[PDB]
RNA sequence: CUCUGCU
RNA sequence: AGUAGUAACAAGAG
């Protein structure tokens, strides 16, 4: 008798069983050590599927460039970045046919958001390449340098607050013949200043930082992703945007549109294509990934379709749109932190950085990692190496599943001019492509002409892991439609348990969890039931919350028990404070605190919504109520939970391992920063609500806001003869301070 | 007295000048 | 309900 | 804790890193060579892990979940999800695979508490679970120990050895091959108490100086998940059933036993097991993604999910069709290399093609 | 919006082989107009770069083939089946008492 | 002044004077986002980390002086060290719990109200009704519901505004509040909101929730209303509905909409039923909306629909003969007109398919600023006279007459972006979308509407496309009166048995034709109360039950069938699904099934369960005999035709072989037993009318026919047919 | 002897 | 030793 979990799927169709076949429960494969190897093989790959394009050598950075546009025609079904400038623009043409105006109105609305989108939109994103300090940073810190870094250097045309202003000053920067930056080194506090030449910010301002992608799921083995410098972001933001705004014109694109608003597009515009093919006509649905996807969109296709999206447009606009594309052609990419070597008979351990590969003997590097050094040495320049083929890690999304469904509107019979027709869904590099045609022949043909198009564009079809069946079931981004999407409640397993923002936060988080699974991942209500019970358990142990009548001990039992014996009515206790869970299916939808509070003792409401207690700290709106959560498979997701405010609304200690490295200017700079900011906001209450406006130093601002306050105070009575000579005198010793300095 | 029982549309138009 | 299916691990010594 | 013995430093590899030192003071090393990124040794599939999935199924007779108490019910949904959860709570908390998951979650959030306090001692660690027999008694019972080693954890990835020692009645002499990372001690006698009478058995004690991750130890507190992963999966496979018939089959589907599915082979062909039997069984395939997880398992699950689905499309009479089948065979092949894990579910994916195809 | 400079080098290197300046690329494409060239490519291409079809009937799939070497050892962190516990009838509770005081 | 002092002392330092007085306000927000510290990738497992240590939290500085270092315990509740990258300081949960425990206590009555939303949610879930819950075959449509209603009378600009004044009333800036409903709120906010010492930020942000309305995408089977969304987990499963009436009081908007709703469904169930009065008049005292009644809320609720009026004739309630449109009640005083679907071009050259109404009619605009007299006939704006009081009130009233002719150079007087499906694809009302871009900008649609000669017409000046009045020229059948002409009137009616709306004279006021076909979404959950409980749901939902059914009464349906089919096709179950049947194609279809269920009866063997469980529904239409040949029998579907295949295998209609079970557009249905007497044999006999499939081709009695023009075939001789997804097969025309 | 456990 | 797997941990920086 051997239990066999798998013969399950001879009685239950493999869909509606699909969730067994997530291992999600244990954890995600991490990477080990450093990204430099991941890095250069993507490098060699990319290079290897361009090798018969042109060489040829860049007059500004110096670096070997590859183009692999018009190259030969593919003779074999691997995969191949020569795209043809000739069929991407014939794709692009009869996508503007098909779907008249569509560039004309999206260029447009990228007009009104180029003109209305200011600096502060950059501060979205995370783990920005900082290329002031050759190391990732938080987008706003990035911004921030570089924005200081450009002032310094006399770059003083982005306070107009404009995004576009900011890229006329990384030209201007780029365009200068000498940079200077500021570089903390401790030997004791240095604030040294660096000099940079015209060639080397060039090669920083291209440079690609490279890291590798953790926690990643349903891969052996482990990729390398990548993401850009401050430079480069301001530009992509506005191609994103216009491809974005493409997008939603389309109907076979649903990357746009995310979540449930994916589901619904995909599952209309599916029902559309069986509804609209003929009853005698044989149906096909492929379902297939795209095979180094990212590796084969080169740039200067990506620029062609720029460039054709911007026809008739005004100059100025081709101009902001196609810079990004070109700084991608011309990008770098660095390689990481490098390697580890070890010595066992003397037993020593040793880190070399990866900007020393391009010297060191290739004795000390085992055999593969020996052929990769050799392979990628060309190009090796400064420390990075030159990537202008292929998109490692692209953020063009956007654009790839423009050009992507482009294509796949290529097989409407106006276009294919036989019997047999294509359409479907594109989204990044998958694909669901659905073929009508008459006979078993006429989907081979059609297949076969879809499959020779794309790989005309430069789309390389996945056959390794695609594969095709009649229409009517098919997977397209981890989502398995089978006649119908099915409920998939593995994916969100990883998102249950103890989220980790704060007691109130992280309890609220998890009964919205179990709610939103219950709406839409068919979580049933027994087993809603346990996922509470098991949440509860974990957010007790986790936040040594258990109920003050237990005897566990914990450093924080004695408390809680003594606040069990204080209070009168236990049941009106948060589960934080030890007090019992009256959660249940009825009430996932509201908040601890407002289920407990006609529960709670009057003490201890007051004591718990104090508004003046420590422990609350509120940032911007834009941060309030709100959580940022990874799931197993896409990008960060924004989740906004319903929660009051309470004492145990507290902030987490913060990382202090930057305290003892070169870099802790940073953080004392920060500290300061903070420590302006919230005296602003004791002046302008308003500036967090919504975010404040003018020229004038903040000190004018704030001397002006006190003076005027004092003038109401008095008049209203609110304050003495006393107090406003006091405010007045002290305004103007500030006044001085500033004349002074 | 006269009242709309469900105006739909955003209403208004820029014709008017 | 009691589980019912068609001890060196947990002895009594 | 534990005083840093030389027995302790060595299992617990005190000291064994290597002095981390500038590189340009140590190029002229003459064997300074990158570290070691072989291809893991690849290993065969032995009975045993089918031995230990098969007892993960079973049935004992001690309950092992004590969940807290949700707000009472008071609508009529609320009742019948609390009937199906009784259900479902009846049928799990006797399972052994539940008592893997308890004792791995108690193991692994002891280690990670003792690795952030404690980060320079080593620290005594009791394997201890409590369970509630079928007669109300809650027996608080003993596994063995962990002795926990320095716990310096600055990445995720990060590993903390620790020395753990098992009790156990198994002679390892019989199969040997299982216990290669094991040192076996024999260190008692238990006079088992049995149906003829009283038997003598010796006691072993397994040491072995394992490891783990940060991230593992985290993963390893949420191994309660997988109770989740398998009884939603049951309720999804009742539930259809209930709206084809109009009908609560719950209570039908556990004491009448009258739905089963095909949940096992045994040489007389498949055997059909009920609703409970498939939940045991989908709760231990769980429990041992989360042991035994590894990047092999991700990959081979992800292909295998892929040729499920090529397979169902099959069944379907969907007719499908594949660009590169071998290709799709050989990158399934390439996640089958050591965890008797993955290889035992390679296993069971060609028996159910075997199945499947007849 | 002016590209010059350094820019207007970068946006001369970053064009298809053919072409030498972005202006040029600009007025290409400007005039561009779609007359077969994706059919003639298709034409051009080998004929053996294609996504023929295999079709998965009841006898394709074979068996997958496992690694032949030493048998497979344990690797869990503790004794799945053959752990043996030694209890107490004392009922205290779970999380409840000293671990240590009970071992 | 504690503020000026802090601002003093920065100033002193020198760094920090430096950063102040460079920085200007605008570069603040950049510089306030300034930080070290990055996104931690995977928060559950940092919080598991740190809840270890002895200080994990953070807390500000006053904490020191407000709280022991310790407890009596000894535990150190809080530490000297400075949290990083900010002033705050390290505190342990045992700070918090003491706090919590003997802290200084303040006054909370304030918190219901600024948090208003979240009580009024515990409230309204407090006084709510639990009814019995009922396991049937759901079927969740994904769609965007309401998950905060917001303040409807206030749009979200509006809500900022106010918020702005209630929270921050010296910041607001030159706004100023206009519409009253801004100055009433703001006035009861404020005065709540008297000496709320919570933090201006949170009042704020609750604020902006409470007002602002907000929208999501979720899969949903009830009703959309707010008060159901958020109870959604607890009301709909997979499996089962939980009969739920939330507690307080309900939107009149939305128990208008579900309504409406609930008449159009019934109305259009009705129209297939033998005696159409009686059966809505069934459904009328069976169906319950919101919780109450629909029996008694038509005599309560004036909302004007033909389909509400239809209802109301049918209890005796006097109607009122009118329709919403455009903001606009339309009430039509002449003439009559037919309804009939037609494809037009717009002007952005985009194809839609908007329905016509074909013949001459003549309608009385009543609006809030507005009143107008319209006559029109197909596409074509007879006249329009307008009585607005003010210009925009008669630029709104004239292009809602021009949208409402629907003439083609209003459909060509499209211009910019203008889409006809949502981000989700599905297809929105084209009159609507139409009307939502032509208030937006009217310029092109009066530019390209025409002029016309206009004479001095007493009290009845022209008017131009620019806005401004003329006497000799105006647009084309458009006048400006200044009489202020200003229907509401409930004029009794007798209604006949087939829902037939009269007059006192005769006339035909409302007739089931012209109810709307749209199949809308109600706001309020909907609850049928009959045997069959699926009567008014959806048409997913009906196609689903209906198949359910039948595979549930198999063991019955099956011998009735053989010896008497007649009564099985009267079975009422099959009229819902009847309902989606277009109203043209019905008798063919039945025809067509009723013939191929008769050749195979009469057939020795060839019995298909599964063929007749697909056909079945189908078949209740009375028959129309027609030599025409089915490919695919066609259902109406949110306007869609779904196509169900006589003979093969397609998504609507499912038969898994393997598992043995029917599952209707992805939701399954049942399995069916195995029936020994089915013995399909290859030949089925139950697909073409008159024709016998032999099954797969040999190429010898021809190469390939057609479906339709197969019907050459004289009799007795066998060719090899198209019939199916490109799967040829011999067929012969049957002996008889 | 101090600092850090995602920098 | 051991964790682990294509590169690392088996403390690191002063
Ligand atoms: O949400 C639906 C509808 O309720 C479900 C809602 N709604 C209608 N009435 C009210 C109301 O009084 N109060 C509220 N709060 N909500 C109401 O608005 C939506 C209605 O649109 P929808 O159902 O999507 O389609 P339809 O009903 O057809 O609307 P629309 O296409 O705009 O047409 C409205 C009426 O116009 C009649 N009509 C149009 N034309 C051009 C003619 C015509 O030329 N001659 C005649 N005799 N009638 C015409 C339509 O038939 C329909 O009656």
């Amino acid at each position: 008798m051997d239990v066999n979990p798998t013969l399950l799927f001879l009685k239950v169709p493999v869909q509606n069983a699909i969730s067994t076949t997530f291992p999600y429960t244990g954890d995600p494969p991490y990477s080990h050590g450093t990204g430099t190897g991941y890095t250069m093989d993507t490098v060699n790959r990319t290079h290897k599927y361009s090798e018969k394009g042109k060489w040829t050598t860049n007059t500004e950075t110096g670096a070997p460039q590859l183009n692999p546009i018009d190259g030969p025609l593919p003779e074999d079904n691997e995969p191949s970045g020569y795209a043809q400038t000739d069929c991407v623009l014939e794709a692009m043409a009869f996508l503007e046919e098909s779907h008249p105006g569509i560039f004309e109105n999206s260029c447009l609305e990228t007009m009104e958001i180029v003109q209305q989108t200011r600096v502060d939109k950059l501060t979205q994103g995370r783990q920005t390449y900082d290329w002031t300090l050759n190391r990732n940073q938080p987008a706003a810190t990035a911004l921030a340098n570089t924005i200081e870094v450009f002032r310094s250097n006399g770059l003083t045309a982005n306070e107009s607050g404009r995004l576009i202003d900011f890229l006329k000053d990384v030209m201007d920067s780029m365009d200068k013949e000498e940079m200077e930056i500021t570089t903390h080194f401790q030997r004791t506090i240095g604030k040294k200043k660096q000099r940079l030449n015209k060639r080397s910010y060039l090669i920083r301002a291209l440079t690609l930082n490279t890291m590798t992608k953790d926690a990643e799921r349903g891969k052996l083995k482990r990729r390398a992703i990548a993401t850009p410098g401050m430079q480069i972001r301001g530009f992509v933001y506005f191609v994103e945007a216009l491809a974005r705004s493409i997008c939603e014109k389309l109907e076979q694109s649903g990357l746009p549109v995310g979540g449930n608003e994916k589901k619904a597009k995909l599952a209309n515009v599916v029902r559309k294509m069986m509804t609209n093919s003929q009853d005698t006509e044989l149906s096909f649905t492929i379902t297939g990934d795209n095979t180094k996807w990212n590796e084969n969109q080169n740039p200067r296709m990506f620029l062609a379709m720029i460039t054709y999206i911007t026809r008739n447009q005004p100059e100025w606009f081709r101009n902001v749109l196609s810079i990004a594309p070109i700084m991608f052609s011309n990008k770098m990419a660095r390689l990481g932190k490098g390697y580890m070597f070890e010595s066992k008979s003397m037993k020593l351990r040793t880190q070399v950085p990866a900007e020393m590969l391009a010297n060191i003997d290739l004795k000390y590097f085992n055999k593969s990692t020996r052929e990769k050094i050799e392979k990628i040495r060309p190009l090796l320049i400064d420390g990075t190496a030159s990537l202008s083929p292929g998109m490692m890690m692209g953020m063009f999304n956007m654009l790839s599943t423009v050009l992507g469904v482009s294509i796949l509107n290529l097989g409407q019979k106006k276009y294919t001019k036989t019997t047999y027709w294509w359409d479907g869904l594109q989204s990044s590099d998958d694909f669901a492509l659905i073929v009508n045609a008459p006979n078993h022949e006429g989907i081979q043909a059609g297949v076969d002409r879809f499959y020779r198009t794309c790989k005309l564009v430069g789309i390389n079809m996945s056959k390794k892991k695609s594969y095709i069946n009649r229409t009517g079931t098919f997977e397209f981004t981890s989502f398995f439609y089978r006649y119908g999407f099915v409920a998939n409640f593995s994916m969100e397993l990883p998102s249950f348990g103890v989220s980790g923002i704060n007691e109130s936060a992280d309890m609220s988080v998890g009964v919205t969890v179990i709610k939103n699974n219950m709406i839409n991942n068919d979580l049933g209500p027994a087993t809603a039931q346990m996922a509470l019970q098991l949440f509860i358990k974990d957010y007790r142990y986790t936040y040594r919350c258990h109920r003050g009548d237990t005897q566990i001990q914990t450093r924080r039992a004695f408390e809680l028990k003594k606040l069990w014996e204080q209070t009168r009515s236990k049941a009106g206790l948060l589960v934080s404070d030890g007090g019992p869970n009256l959660y249940n299916i009825r009430n996932l939808h509201i908040p601890e605190v407002c289920l407990k509070w006609e529960l709670m003792d009057e003490d201890y409401q007051g004591r718990l919504c104090n508004p003046m207690n420590p422990f609350v700290s509120h940032k911007e709106i834009d941060s309030v109520n709100n959580a940022v959560v990874m799931p197993a498979h896409g990008p960060a997701k924004s989740m906004e939970y319903d929660a009051v405010a309470t004492t145990h609304s507290w902030i987490p200690k913060r990382n202090r391992s930057i305290l003892n490295t070169s870099q802790r200017g940073i953080l004392e700079d920060e500290q300061m920063y903070q420590k302006c900011c919230n005296l602003f906001e004791k002046f302008f209450p308003s500036s967090s609500y919504r975010r404040p406006v003018g020229i004038s130093s903040m000190v004018e601002a704030m001397v002006s806001r006190a003076r005027i306050d004092a003038r109401i105070d008095f008049e209203s009575g609110r304050i003495k003869k006393e107090e406003f000579a006091e405010i007045m005198k002290i305004c103007s010793t500030i006044e001085e301070l500033r004349r002074q300095k | 007295a006269a009242a709309a029982a469900f105006a739909a549309a955003g209403a208004a138009a820029a014709a008017a000048a | 309900y009691s589980p019912t299916s068609p001890s060196p691990t947990s002895p009594s010594y | 804790n534990m005083k840093k013995t030389s027995q302790l430093k060595w299992a617990l590899g005190e000291n064994m890193a290597p002095e981390k030192v500038d590189f340009e003071d140590c190029k002229d090393v003459n064997d300074l060579k990158q570290y070691d990124s072989d291809e893991p040794e690849p290993r065969s599939l032995a009975c045993w892990i089918q031995s230990e999935f098969n007892k993960a199924c079973e049935l004992t007779d001690s309950s092992w979940v004590e969940l807290d108490e949700i707000g009472e019910d008071v609508a009529p949904i609320e009742h019948i999800a609390s009937m199906r959860r009784n259900y479902f709570t009846a049928e799990v908390s006797h399972c052994r695979a539940t008592e893997y998951i308890m004792k791995g979650v108690y193991i692994n959030t002891a280690l990670l508490n003792a690795s952030c306090a404690a980060m320079d001692d080593f620290q005594l660690i009791p394997m201890i679970s409590k369970c509630r027999t079928k007669e109300g008694r809650r027996k608080t019972n003993l596994y063995g120990f962990i002795i926990k080693g320095r716990s310096h954890l600055r990445n995720d990835t990060d590993v903390v050895n620790f020395v753990s020692m098992e009790f156990s009645l198994t002679d390892p002499r019989l199969e040997p091959h299982k216990w290669e990372k094991y040192c076996v001690l024999e260190i008692g006698d238990m006079l088992l108490r049995t149906a003829v009478g009283q038997v003598s058995r010796p006691m072993f004690l397994y040491v072995r100086t394992n490891g783990t991750s940060k991230i593992k130890m985290k993963w390893g507190m949420e191994m309660r998940r997988c109770l989740l992963q398998s009884l939603q999966q049951i309720e999804s496979m009742i539930e259809a059933e209930s709206s084809v018939k109009e009908k609560d089959l719950t209570k039908e589907f556990f004491e009448n036993k009258s739905e089963t599915w095909p949940i096992g082979e045994s040489p007389k062909g498949v055997e059909e097991g009920s609703i409970g039997k498939v939940c045991r069984t989908l709760l231990a395939k769980s429990v041992f993604n989360s042991l035994y997880a590894s990047p092999q398992l991700e990959g081979f699950s992800a292909e295998s999910r892929k040729l499920l689905l090529i397979v169902q499309a099959l069944r379907d009479n969907l007719e499908p069709g594949t660009f590169d089948l071998e290709g799709l065979y050989e990158a399934i092949e390439e996640c089958l290399i050591n965890d008797p894990w993955v290889l035992l579910n390679a296993s069971w994916f060609n028996s159910f093609l075997t199945h499947a195809l007849r | 919006f002016e590209i010059t400079g350094t820019m207007r080098r970068l946006a001369d290197q970053s064009l298809p082989p053919n072409f030498s300046s972005l202006e040029n690329f600009r007025a290409y494409v400007d005039g561009f107009e779609p007359n077969g060239c994706i059919e003639g490519k298709l034409s051009q291409m080998s004929k053996e770069v294609n996504a023929r079809i295999e079709p998965f009937l009841r006898t394709t799939p074979r068996p997958l083939r496992l690694p032949d070497g030493p048998p497979c050892s344990q690797r869990s962190k503790f004794l799945l089946m053959d752990a043996l516990k030694l209890s107490i009838e004392d009922p205290s509770h779970e999380g409840e008492g000293i671990p240590l005081y009970d071992a | 002044m504690e503020r000026i002092k802090e601002l003093r002392d920065l100033m002193s330092q020198s760094r920090t004077r430096e950063i102040l007085t460079k920085t200007t306000v605008d570069h603040m927000a950049i510089i306030k986002k300034y930080t070290s510290g990055r996104q931690e990738k995977n928060p559950a497992l940092r919080m598991k980390w740190m809840m270890a240590m002895k200080y994990p939290i953070t807390a500000d500085k006053r904490i020191m002086e407000m709280i022991p270092e310790r407890n009596e315990q000894g535990q150190t509740l809080w530490s000297k060290t400075n949290d990083a990258g900010s002033d705050r300081v390290m505190v342990s949960p045992l700070a918090v719990t003491w706090w919590n425990r003997n802290g200084p206590t303040t006054s909370t009555v304030h918190y219901p109200k600024v948090y208003k939303t979240y009580f009024e949610k515990v409230e309204r879930l407090k006084h709510g009704t639990f009814g019995p819950v009922h396991f049937r075959n759901q079927v969740k449509i994904r769609r965007r519901v309401d998950i905060n209603p917001g303040h409807a009378d206030l749009s979200a600009k509006e809500a900022q505004d106010v918020i702005m004044e209630v929270v921050f009333p010296n910041e607001v800036g030159a706004r100023i509040l206009t519409s009253e409903s801004q100055l009433t709120i703001t006035k009861e906010k404020k005065k709540e909101l008297q000496d709320c010492k919570i933090a201006p930020l949170m009042v704020a942000y609750m604020l902006e929730r409470e007002l602002v309305r907000k929208t999501r995408f979720l899969p949903v089977a009830g009703g959309t209303s707010s008060v159901y969304i958020e109870v959604l987990h607890l009301t709909q499963g997979t499996c089962w509905e939980q009969m739920y009436t939330p507690g307080g009081e309900v939107r009149n908007d939305d128990v208008d909409q579900s309504l409406i709703i609930a008449a159009r469904n019934i109305v259009r169930r009705a129209t297939v039923s033998a005696d159409p009065l009686a059966s809505l008049l069934e459904m009328c005292h069976s169906t319950q909306i919101g919780g109450v009644r629909m029996v008694d809320i038509l005599r309560q609720n004036p909302t004007e629909e033909q389909a509400v009026d239809i209802c109301k004739a049918a209890m005796g309630l006097r109607i009122s003969s009118s329709f919403s449109f455009g903001g606009f009640t339309f009430k039509r005083t002449s003439g009559s007109s037919v309804k009939r679907e037609e494809e037009v071009l717009t002007g952005n050259l985009q194809t839609l398919k908007i329905r016509v109404h074909e013949g001459y009619e003549e309608f009385t605009m009543v609006g809030r600023r507005a009143t107008a007299i319209l006559r029109k006939a197909t596409r074509r704006l007879i006249q329009l006279i307008v009585s607005g009081k003010d210009e925009q009130s008669i630029a709104e009233a004239i292009i809602v007459a021009m949208v409402f002719s629907q003439e083609d150079c209003m459909i060509k007087a499209v211009r910019g972006d203008l889409n006809f499906v949502n981000r989700a694809n599905q297809r929105l009302n084209p009159m609507h979308q139409l009307l939502r871009h032509f208030q937006k900008d009217a310029k092109v649609l009066f530019q390209n509407w025409g002029i016309e000669p206009i004479d001095n017409v007493m009290g009845m000046i022209g008017i131009l496309p620019d806005m401004t009045p003329s006497t000799e020229m105006s647009l084309r059948g458009v006048r400006v009166s200044k009489m202020g002409v200003d229907s509401t009137e409930r004029v009794v009616v007798s209604i006949d048995r087939f829902l037939r709306v009269r007059d006192q004279r005769g006339n035909v006021l409302l007739s089931p034709e012209e109810v709307s076909e749209t199949q809308g979404t109600e706001k309020l959950t909907i609850t049928y109360s009959s045997s069959m409980m699926w009567e008014i749901n959806g048409p997913e939902s009906v196609l689903v039950n209906t198949y359910q059914w039948i595979i549930r009464n198999w063991e019955n349906v099956k011998i009735q069938w053989s010896q008497d089919p007649t009564m099985l096709y009267n079975k009422m179950e099959f009229e819902p699904f009847q309902s989606l049947v277009p109203k043209a194609a019905r008798g063919q279809y039945s025809g067509f099934v009723r013939v191929l269920f008769q050749q195979m009866r009469d057939v020795l063997g060839t019995f298909d369960t599964v063929q007749i469980i697909k056909l079945l529904p189908f078949a209740a239409a009375p028959p129309e005999q027609s030599r025409m040949q089915f490919s695919s029998l066609t259902v109406n579907v949110r306007g869609s035709g779904m196509r169900i295949v006589v003979r093969g295998n397609s998504p609507v209609f499912n038969y898994n072989k393997a598992t043995k079970r029917l599952t209707v557009l992805g939701k399954d249905a049942g399995a069916l037993m195995e029936d020994p007497d089915e013995g399909t044999a290859g030949v089925e006999s139950a697909v073409l009318r008159g024709f016998l499939i032999l099954g797969k081709e040999n190429k010898r009695y021809g190469p390939a026919l057609s479906i339709n023009e197969l019907s050459n075939l004289a009799k007795g001789e066998k060719a090899n047919v198209l019939i199916g997804q490109g799967d040829v097969v011999l067929v012969m025309k049957r002996k008889r």
